[PDB]
């Protein structure tokens, strides 16, 4: 045995084009190159890449969000080259004063610009939503990806845009820097009266942790199995072999409960999700209805 | 207040959650038996699935779980004791038998095929345009059992088209036949491909499969059930 | 108490040590030389739990902790009402942490399966012992490791995370970080790439991995395979408690201030720290 992580020998055959069915083609791409690097963990073919009328308008939007941040940068910066390099942890663009609030009349210099970015960021990630379900229905598949993606844009739209409109302002919200979105994050739990108390809070490392313990020993699994080829997930549903039934009786005799193979994925994408289900609701609340989870804590309503 | 009934309405969704999680991890491998084959009398305190049905693609039928469960295939092992929960011993030879570590699942004896239809594991010279990319080639090699003697030379690599990597080494023992080895169970080394699950004289005994340009499901597990389960079974030799 | 297909697989063999003594299973569970040693540390380590409650004078589960001994006490022994029975179960958790892995690869024997599962544990362990062990050692207290408490090893995490300033600046925490939000991440698709083929569209086929990776690659140009997104899972999640590990052995020993001043390295650097008009420098 060698503890199959890497792979002793390289194989490639021409260009994968993909499967077609209902999906247009010409979109996608020519196929980029083979990265041998890559072939040593996973495939080593780059490509191609389907862009559509939302990959399009998505990429271009993030673009113009991922600019309209670094040219504030730079203006900090004095326009100069070695002070971006030096402070580039440190440059932020935070949203509108309080003494605005929602009004779309903040001046570019002290809060406009926030609005600006947030537009551009906000059409794009619903512009990639509605890509991961276009391409699930292209290929007559399952839509699951488009759901746990809006857990995912469940806890974005409550930090930066839910929680603001409910707060009344925009004072609120995240600004866009490095070390400033780490200290917005200190303050809030110290506002609140430590987050931990905070029960939604506590639900969502539970799963956080979850995620890190149930993907360690998913992956460890099917590369212990791979020996009876496991990695083959599908096939295994449709048809158990040993490597399926070697798999459900390790976490049976380890532990008592059972797992199957597809009954394990039902788990994975649950204890994924439940992060930022629970962590959403645990910041909508926070400030809207919570204004101290300590003292909440001590009455418990 | 608010909060509260969100903790509690949550605490709740999650109950029925893990219910309906754990039940669908009862599709397979239920109805649990006694040790002599009958149906156990408690059954977990979790009721069985409602019965989904799967579409095979290509037209291979259409499997539905949970369905009737039965090994079709002799199981030879005989009680070591007279209450449960205790081993169960070979009446035989457990590699040959397939018990154990050694054990295999009576799976379609048809291949896994592609999205397209064709043969998912093909030898690489049925492979159109497939070549070894990276690394050592080890075809041409001879594979040595772990005893440190030598049983053949590799005289090809079967290959999985779709997702493009090494699955099986085509070797060719002293007699003239092939066999074929679960890749995951080599190490390609410089100069020879080295087996750590088997010895020499186990290599012959590896299944053999029928039409020589594919292998299919049932005839791959006897071959990987053989070869990972000649780890605790063959100890008979081999060190460093 | 048997699945419809466990009885091939329970043959006897692959214990570790004592041979076919442990050799059986109770009910589904494998006993195992190890299963009686991991039954005996945490039934042990369970009755001095509750003597620990007696002590203190509690029952209610929110309230019962278990402090380790003062600073004044250094690495020496305690007395039981004082730290020390913290000192004896940390002793019995680790005899049940050890034991439960090492009967997991009495397991893996069995099913003639690779020890990944285990291995993949061991890291956990490698991080329950930076805190309680490495880093107490190497600080000389045993009042540098956290206490027992449900809700009193989160006060722990506060006190010594803002001993130093916002704990979010430890160079190894935000790594750490990366790989949890990535692992979450990492697991969310696989998750559902898997079930989206397993269960297409409303009375459509079964679909194949090669409609799996035509979505990725379709989605964001680049399919990691399905071997390779298991081996990103195991590497994600270990390379996650692995800095989590790192990121608290350094904290106190080799720094012990404020870690926000640990970035003024870069910021003071020769040929641009002299440089004014920057106004965060
Ligand atoms: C405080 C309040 C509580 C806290 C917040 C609660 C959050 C609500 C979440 C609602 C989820 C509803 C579950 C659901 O749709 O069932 C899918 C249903 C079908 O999945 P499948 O059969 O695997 O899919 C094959 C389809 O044919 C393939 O067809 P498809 O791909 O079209 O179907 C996808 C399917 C499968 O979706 C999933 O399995 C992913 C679920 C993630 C949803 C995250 C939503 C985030 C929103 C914020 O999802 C849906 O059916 C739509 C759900 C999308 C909601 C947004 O199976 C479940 O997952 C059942 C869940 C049962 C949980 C109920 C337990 C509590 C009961 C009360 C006591
Ligand atoms: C890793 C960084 C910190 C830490 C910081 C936090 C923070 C911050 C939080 C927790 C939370 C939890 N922590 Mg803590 N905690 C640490 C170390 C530990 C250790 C340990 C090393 O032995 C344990 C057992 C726990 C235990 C727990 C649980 C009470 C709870 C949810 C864990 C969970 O579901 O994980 C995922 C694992 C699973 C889903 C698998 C099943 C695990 C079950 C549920 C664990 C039950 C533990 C039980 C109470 C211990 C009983 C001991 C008896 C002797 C048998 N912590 C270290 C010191 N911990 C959360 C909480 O809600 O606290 C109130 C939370 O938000
Ligand atoms: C001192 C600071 C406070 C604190 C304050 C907060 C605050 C404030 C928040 C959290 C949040 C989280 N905290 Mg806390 N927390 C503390 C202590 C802890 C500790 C600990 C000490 O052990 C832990 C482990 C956690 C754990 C966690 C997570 C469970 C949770 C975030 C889930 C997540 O991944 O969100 C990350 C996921 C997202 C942000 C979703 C993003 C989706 C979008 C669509 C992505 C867009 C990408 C963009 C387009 C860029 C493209 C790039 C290129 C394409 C490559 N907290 C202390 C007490 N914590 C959050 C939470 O759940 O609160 C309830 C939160 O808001
Ligand atoms: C969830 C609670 C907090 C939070 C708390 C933290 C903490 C704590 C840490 C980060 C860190 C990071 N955060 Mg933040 N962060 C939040 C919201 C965000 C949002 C957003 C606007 O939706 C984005 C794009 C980021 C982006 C990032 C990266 C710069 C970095 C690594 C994340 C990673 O591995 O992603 C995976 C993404 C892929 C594309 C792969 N954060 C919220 C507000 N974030 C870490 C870091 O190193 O910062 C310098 C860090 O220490
Ligand atoms: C106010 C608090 C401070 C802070 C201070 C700390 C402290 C203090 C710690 C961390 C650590 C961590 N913090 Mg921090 N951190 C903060 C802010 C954050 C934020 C955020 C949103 O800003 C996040 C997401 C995080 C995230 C994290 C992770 C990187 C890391 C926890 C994982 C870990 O160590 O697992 C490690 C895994 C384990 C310990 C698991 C061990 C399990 C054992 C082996 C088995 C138990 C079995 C049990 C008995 C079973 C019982 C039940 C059964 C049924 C029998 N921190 C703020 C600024 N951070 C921790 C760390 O780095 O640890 C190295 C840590 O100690
Ligand atoms: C628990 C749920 C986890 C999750 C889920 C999730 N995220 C997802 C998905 C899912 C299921 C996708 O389908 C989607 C995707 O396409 O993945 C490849 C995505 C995604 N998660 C992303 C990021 C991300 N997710 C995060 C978190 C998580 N997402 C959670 C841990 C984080 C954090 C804070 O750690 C980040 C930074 C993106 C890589 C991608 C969505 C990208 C997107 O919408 O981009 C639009 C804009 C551009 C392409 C322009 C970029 C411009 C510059 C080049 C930059
Ligand atoms: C390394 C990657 C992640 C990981 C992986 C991982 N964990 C694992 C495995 C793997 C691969 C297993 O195979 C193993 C298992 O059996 O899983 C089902 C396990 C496991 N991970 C567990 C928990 C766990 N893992 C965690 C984390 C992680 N697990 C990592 C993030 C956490 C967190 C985040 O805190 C927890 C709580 C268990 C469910 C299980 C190991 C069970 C075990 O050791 O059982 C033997 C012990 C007992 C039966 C009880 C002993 C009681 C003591 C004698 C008393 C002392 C009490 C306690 C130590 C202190 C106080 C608790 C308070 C702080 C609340
Ligand atoms: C030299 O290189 C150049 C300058 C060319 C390019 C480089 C650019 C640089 C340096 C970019 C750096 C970018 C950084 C540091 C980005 C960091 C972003 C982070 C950390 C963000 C964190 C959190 C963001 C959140 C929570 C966002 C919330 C908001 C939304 C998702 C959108 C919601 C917005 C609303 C509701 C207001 C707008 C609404 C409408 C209807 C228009
Ligand atoms: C977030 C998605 C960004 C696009 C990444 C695309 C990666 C591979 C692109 C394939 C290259 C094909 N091309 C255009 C060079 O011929
Ligand atoms: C995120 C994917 C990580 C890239 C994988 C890096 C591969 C480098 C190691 C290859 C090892 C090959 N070798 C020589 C040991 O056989
Ligand atoms: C998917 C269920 C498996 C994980 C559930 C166990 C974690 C529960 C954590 C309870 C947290 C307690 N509290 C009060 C903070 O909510
Ligand atoms: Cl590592
Ligand atoms: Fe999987």
């Amino acid at each position: 045995e060698y503890q199959n992580i890497f792979s002793q020998v390289q194989v490639r055959g021409p260009a994968d084009l993909g499967m077609t069915e209902d999906v247009n083609l010409a979109n996608r791409s020519g196929v980029g190159p083979f990265s041998t690097l890559l072939g040593w963990f996973g495939n080593a073919q780059l490509g191609p890449i389907y862009l559509g009328s939302l990959g399009v308008l998505s990429l271009f939007s993030g673009l113009m969000w991922f600019f309209t941040i670094g040219i504030w940068f730079w203006y900090q910066a004095g326009w100069n080259p070695a002070v971006f390099l030096r402070d580039l942890f440190f440059f932020s663009l935070e949203p509108p004063a309080p003494e605005y609030g929602l009004s779309f009349a903040a001046p570019l210099k002290e809060g406009g610009l926030w609005l600006i970015a947030s537009f551009f960021m906000f059409v794009a990630v619903w512009s990639w939503w509605g890509r991961t379900y276009l391409r699930a229905q292209a290929l007559g598949m399952g839509k699951h990806t488009a759901w746990a993606f809006l857990s995912a844009i469940w806890l974005w739209m409550v930090l930066g845009f839910i929680r603001p409109i409910l707060m009344g302002s925009w004072s609120e919200a995240v600004p866009y820097g490095i070390f400033s979105h780490l200290d917005w994050t200190n303050n809030f739990s110290l506002v609140h009266g430590n987050l931990f108390y905070n029960p939604f809070h506590g639900l969502s490392i539970a799963f956080l942790x979850g995620s890190a313990l149930l993907f360690a020993m998913h992956g460890a699994t099917i590369l212990a199995v791979s020996r009876f080829g496991g990695e083959r997930e599908l096939e295994q549903i449709a048809d158990r072999g040993t490597a399926a039934e070697r798999a459900a009786l390790f976490v049976r005799w380890t532990m008592g409960f059972n797992a199957t193979m597809e009954g394990i994925h039902r788990w994975a994408i649950w204890m994924a999700v439940l992060v930022t289900l629970t962590g959403g609701i645990g910041i909508l609340l926070s400030g809207t209805v919570v204004d101290n989870w300590y003292v909440w804590g001590q009455n418990h309503g | 207040d608010l909060a509260s009934l969100a903790i509690y309405s949550f605490w709740i969704f999650l109950a029925g959650l893990i219910y309906y999680l754990q039940t669908e991890n009862m599709r397979e491998g239920y109805p649990l038996e006694n040790e002599d084959g009958t149906p156990a009398a408690n059954q977990g305190p979790f009721p069985l699935p409602k019965p989904k049905t799967f579409i095979l693609p290509h037209g291979r039928g259409t499997l539905t779980v949970p369905g009737p469960e039965s090994e079709d295939r002799p199981i030879a092992l005989a009680r070591t004791a007279v209450s449960e929960g205790f081993p169960h011993a070979p009446t035989g030879d457990p590699m040959k038998d397939g018990v154990g570590p050694a054990s295999w699942v009576a799976r379609r004896d048809l291949p896994e095929l592609d999205g397209h239809g064709h043969n998912k594991i093909k030898p690489m010279k049925a492979a159109a345009g497939f070549h070894v990319s990276a690394g050592k080639n080890p075809i041409g090699l001879p594979v040595r059992g772990c005893d440190l003697e030598i049983a053949g030379k590799v005289v090809d690599i079967w290959v999985d088209i779709p997702e493009q990597m090494a699955r099986f080494l085509e070797v060719e023992l002293k007699d003239g036949s092939t066999r074929l080895l679960p890749m995951q169970m080599v190490k390609v080394q410089s100069n020879r491909v080295h087996v750590n699950a088997l010895s020499s004289d186990l290599f012959a005994g590896i299944p053999t499969i029928k039409s020589p340009t594919e292998v299919t499901l049932l005839e791959e597990d006897k071959i990987c059930g053989y070869v990972a389960g000649g780890l605790m079974y063959a100890a008979p030799k081999r060190k460093s | 108490a048997l699945l419809s297909f466990e009885r091939k697989y329970r043959v006897p063999g692959g214990t570790l040590v004592g041979g076919n003594l442990f050799d059986f299973w109770v009910g589904p569970f494998y006993v195992g030389f190890f299963g009686v040693a991991t039954f005996f540390f945490a039934a042990l380590g369970i009755i001095l739990i509750a003597w620990s409650a007696v002590l203190q004078g509690t029952w209610n589960p929110q309230l019962i902790s278990v402090y380790p001994p003062a600073l004044e006490y250094g690495l020496g022994g305690a007395p039981l009402a004082k730290g020390g029975l913290w000192q004896i179960i940390t002793i019995c958790a680790t005899g049940a942490f050890v034991s439960w892995a090492l009967r997991e690869v009495e397991i893996c024997r069995k099913l003639g399966i690779g020890y990944h599962i285990p291995f993949a544990f061991a890291f956990a362990i490698l991080a329950y012992l930076t805190l309680v062990l490495f880093r107490p050692v190497m600080m000389g207290a045993w009042g540098y490791a956290f206490p027992y408490g449900i809700w009193t090893h989160l006060d722990w995490v506060s006190n010594t995370g803002y001993t130093y300033g916002n704990f979010h600046y430890n160079p190894a925490h935000m790594i750490a970080i990366s790989f949890f939000f990535t692992n979450a991440l990492a697991l969310a698709l696989h998750g559902a790439l898997v079930l989206s083929a397993a269960n297409p569209e409303k009375g459509k086929e079964m679909r194949t991995p090669d409609h799996e990776d035509t979505f990725f690659r379709d989605l964001v140009g680049y399919s990691i395979g399905t071997l390779g997104i298991h081996r990103l899972g195991l590497l994600l999640s270990l390379s996650a408690v692995f800095f989590s590990a790192l990121c608290m052995i350094i904290t106190g020993t080799i720094w012990f201030d404020q870690w926000v001043d640990w970035w003024q390295w870069w910021v003071k650097l020769p040929w641009w720290a002299n440089i004014p008009g920057g106004i965060n420098g």
